RNA sequence: CAGGCCUUGACAUGCUAGGGAACCCGGGUGAAAGCCUGGGGUGCCCCGCGAGGGGAGCCCUAGCACAGGUGCUGCAUGGCCGUCGUCAGCUCGUGCCGUGAGGUGUUGGGUUAAGUCCCGCAACGAGCGCAACCCCCGCCGUUAGUUGCCAGCGGUUCGGCCGGGCACUCUAACGGGACUGCCCGCGAAAGCGGGAGGAAGGAGGGGACGACGUCUGGUCAGCAUGGCCCUUACGGCCUGGGCGACACACGUGCUACAAUGCCCACUACAAAGCGAUGCCACCCGGCAACGGGGAGCUAAUCGCAAAAAGGUGGGCCCAGUUCGGAUUGGGGUCUGCAACCCGACCCCAUGAAGCCGGAAUCGCUAGUAAUCGCGGAUCAGCCAUGCCGCGGUGAAUACG
């Protein structure tokens, strides 16, 4: 069963990560460290001033982290434990196999 | 040269592909 | 220009008129704004009123007028000349 | 012709080709990004008061 | 063009973003949109109440709102009276589940909107520009602010000539990234035109 | 802009009255908008098996308060931006000097990229600026090993494909490391010169960051806003045209004028990005643009994707040329309701000027210039040779 949470900022996003690997040794099924994905980077670059400076530019840029985590064992004990979990609002996650 | 349209040059320079600059 | 796999276009209200023309009484002045329909062989004969944007330009078909469109066929811009 | 024109672009046209894209914040019609629906200008703008998640200045 | 905005400088390093959640390409821009009706909605709500900070956190379908007031029971009311009914709206305004908190701001005095808006309101009730400033800038620095800065731009006082009224007191580094500084600004629509009111606050450095 | 059309209006609250609408498929005329149009249905609270009447989501007609204006004023303004100028400055409290404007501090000496620091001094201190705090690159370490990688081992249809491993590269979080820290010399000191070690040495290279103020600087057409002006029109809808004109003049670019080159075939080596009315592998048909089937991929998995300059081999042999690719004729593909005015691309034919450019003028100090290709935003399509980024190859010179 492999987790894949993302977010926006990497520090929320990386204690979400630590928390899911801490607490899926309650019922050890031989976890599986979480792992970083490449980062993904949108950037917008704009005019500073709302008429006629073609040459003042600035750039904005918008990150996406991704982390992975990978149980071995299905863990059923440690499974239905991992439903209600604490999740910061700003890590979106979803689970798969 | 890079504006004539009958070379691989010139395909490359327009990003196409054709006779010229096959795919 | 446009695709064979696609018929030639016209705009079915042009096409209409010139329809209806050619069994009640076939000759008379029509005005269109459809500058983008092509000339039908049937057209041949018609005398129509383009829009230029401005006003209505009589264009009288003839044969070797036939695969072009009707807004090639009244000029939009007056230039004359420089002085 | 401002309000109108943004009633006009928020309405559906009777061809696809007809609709384009305005700025859902100050109705401009040039420079909308189609990942936030906002003008480069009210871009800036949001992004300087912290309102744009995730959005920071970038520089490398 | 001279100045960067303050808190855009410095955000992810001492302030942090006033709406936090995720969404992919095909979201953002609906729940941004959100966002902005629920944050326009809300300015126009409680400005009698003193509002400083709108907060917009979304974790699935439903959104948590939580505002900070200088007078919790404007917003609040008799028993909830007005609590209860401008979420009602919001949910009516949104088609989610709402959660609107309200917070109590401590020092009035040291939140930069709050400053701004009441040098504002001085400016709109046709008071002195220059005196509303001091008084302004002092009450901060009575406060246990490192230091305070307030402009005014405009037509001071119904004058046909646009002037700049600043006072400052203590430090303002604006160049420092370590330094944390609370801007706030205003708006005051006379009957001549409009006044830009802007206001730094430091508070030390983290 | 021309013509055809609408009137409390395409958008917002409210007072009425007559209908009571609310929501949905058809008829004539018209280029369309529009105008005149033909067939059904409102919840909810009611007296209630009653004809029915009442308050209510909501709509239309006739009146109003009114909406609307990219109409004028950036010499009424906010906000934001450009500029002097990433220049080294601009000030303040108290004290002291001067009738006063004002001065001192902030001047002098040494030093620095720096009002940077040191010394001296009727000044003693402080603030905004400088620097630092933040990001990227360059060296190493810990946490981890999937979709990443494959040193050792065993298989193998010869692809890490598999088992297996996290050695290595890499990915992304946290740390260390560089601080004149050490030695010699110079000097009151700050500091300057030399050396060792170190991936990195004197601010390590590049970003983000722009003081008090100046310019009656720019923007009422991004938005907001004072005043003025219009109100069956300076408002609103549609069709068509124009913004693409063309005796000329200027700015910024692209492609060349060739052999350190051009053409053809084979063969290598990147980075950063984008992708669900999407990216499209592969196969088939057409010389081709492309079309028809049709996997995989909501993507470190699948695709765009071919990198090009390069390397190897051959052809051209100094010519307006196998240089150069403008202009025009013809045949086509695709997007779009629709490529005439006014799209892009493919194929055939045409093959212009141009032989290195007058007075003059511009950029650039090192992974820079030059040169080569690649991606992205906007976007149905594209007039992108633009803009913002990315990497490959890689100089010359600075006496002063
Ligand atoms: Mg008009
Ligand atoms: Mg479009
Ligand atoms: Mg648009
Ligand atoms: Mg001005
Ligand atoms: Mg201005
Ligand atoms: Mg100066
Ligand atoms: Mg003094
Ligand atoms: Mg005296
Ligand atoms: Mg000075
Ligand atoms: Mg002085
Ligand atoms: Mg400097
Ligand atoms: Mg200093
Ligand atoms: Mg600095
Ligand atoms: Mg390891
Ligand atoms: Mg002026
Ligand atoms: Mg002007
Ligand atoms: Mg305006
Ligand atoms: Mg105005
Ligand atoms: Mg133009
Ligand atoms: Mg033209
Ligand atoms: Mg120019
Ligand atoms: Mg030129
Ligand atoms: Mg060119
Ligand atoms: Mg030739
Ligand atoms: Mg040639
Ligand atoms: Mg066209
Ligand atoms: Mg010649
Ligand atoms: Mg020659
Ligand atoms: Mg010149
Ligand atoms: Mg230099
Ligand atoms: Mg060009
Ligand atoms: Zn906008």
């Amino acid at each position: 069963i492999r987790i894949k949470l993302r977010g926006f900022d990497h520090k929320t996003l990386d204690a979400s990560a630590q928390k899911i690997v801490e607490a899926a040794r309650r019922s050890g099924a031989q976890v599986s460290g979480p792992i970083p994905l490449p980062t993904r980077v949108r950037r917008f670059t704009v005019i500073r001033g709302p008429f006629k400076h073609k040459d003042s530019r600035e750039h904005f840029e918008l990150r996406t982290h991704n982390r992975l985590v990978d149980i071995i064992n299905p863990n059923r004990k440690t499974i239905e434990q991992l439903m209600t979990l604490d999740l910061p609002t700003g890590v979106e996650i979803e689970i798969k196999t | 040269g890079k504006g004539d349209r009958r070379t691989r040059r010139g395909k490359i320079w327009r990003g196409t592909y054709g006779k010229y600059r096959p795919r | 220009p446009r695709s064979l796999k696609k018929g030639v276009f016209v705009d079915d209200h042009l096409l209409e008129k010139v329809l209806e023309l050619n069994a009640k009484g076939e000759k008379r002045l029509i005005k269109t704004w459809s500058r983008r329909s092509t000339i039908v062989p049937e057209m041949v004969g018609h005398t129509i009123a383009v829009y230029n944007g401005k006003q209505h330009v009589p264009v009288y078909i003839t044969e070797n007028m036939v695969g072009h469109k009707l807004g090639e066929f009244a000029p939009t811009r007056t230039y004359r000349g420089h002085g | 012709a401002r309000k109108a024109l943004i009633e006009k672009a928020k309405r559906t046209p009777k061809f696809k080709v007809r609709a384009y894209t305005r700025c859902v914040r100050c109705g401009r019609a040039r420079s909308v990004y189609r990942f936030f629906g906002l003008c480069r200008i009210c871009l800036r703008e949001l992004a300087h008061k912290g309102q744009l998640p995730g959005v920071r200045k970038a520089s490398w | 063009g001279n100045k960067i905005h303050p808190i855009g400088f410095r955000l992810g390093i001492t302030r942090d973003w006033e709406s936090r959640w995720y969404a992919g390409k095909k979201q953002y821009r609906h729940l941004l949109l959100e966002d902005q009706r629920i944050r326009g909605l809300l300015e126009k709500e409680l400005y009698s109440a003193g509002l400083a900070r709108v907060d917009i956190e979304r974790a699935a379908d439903n959104v948590a709102v939580t505002v900070h007031v200088a007078k919790p029971g404007v917003v609040i009311g008799r028993g909830g009276e007005r609590i209860r009914v401008l979420r009602e709206e919001l949910a009516k305004l949104t088609g989610k589940n709402v959660a609107l908190n309200v917070q109590e701001v401590q020092n009035p005095n040291l939140s930069a909107p709050l400053v701004a808006q009441r040098v504002a309101e001085q400016i709109e009730r046709r008071f002195a520009v220059r005196r509303a400033i001091k008084q302004a800038v002092q009450r901060v620095m009575e406060s246990g602010a490192k230091g305070a800065k307030v402009i005014v731009s405009g037509r001071i006082g119904g004058a046909e000539q646009a002037r700049t009224e600043w006072a400052a007191q203590g430090r303002v580094p604006l160049h420092t990234l370590r330094a944390n500084i609370d801007y706030g600004f205003a708006l005051a629509r006379t009957t001549y035109g409009v006044l830009g009111v802007k206001a730094y606050i430091f508070l030390g450095e983290v």
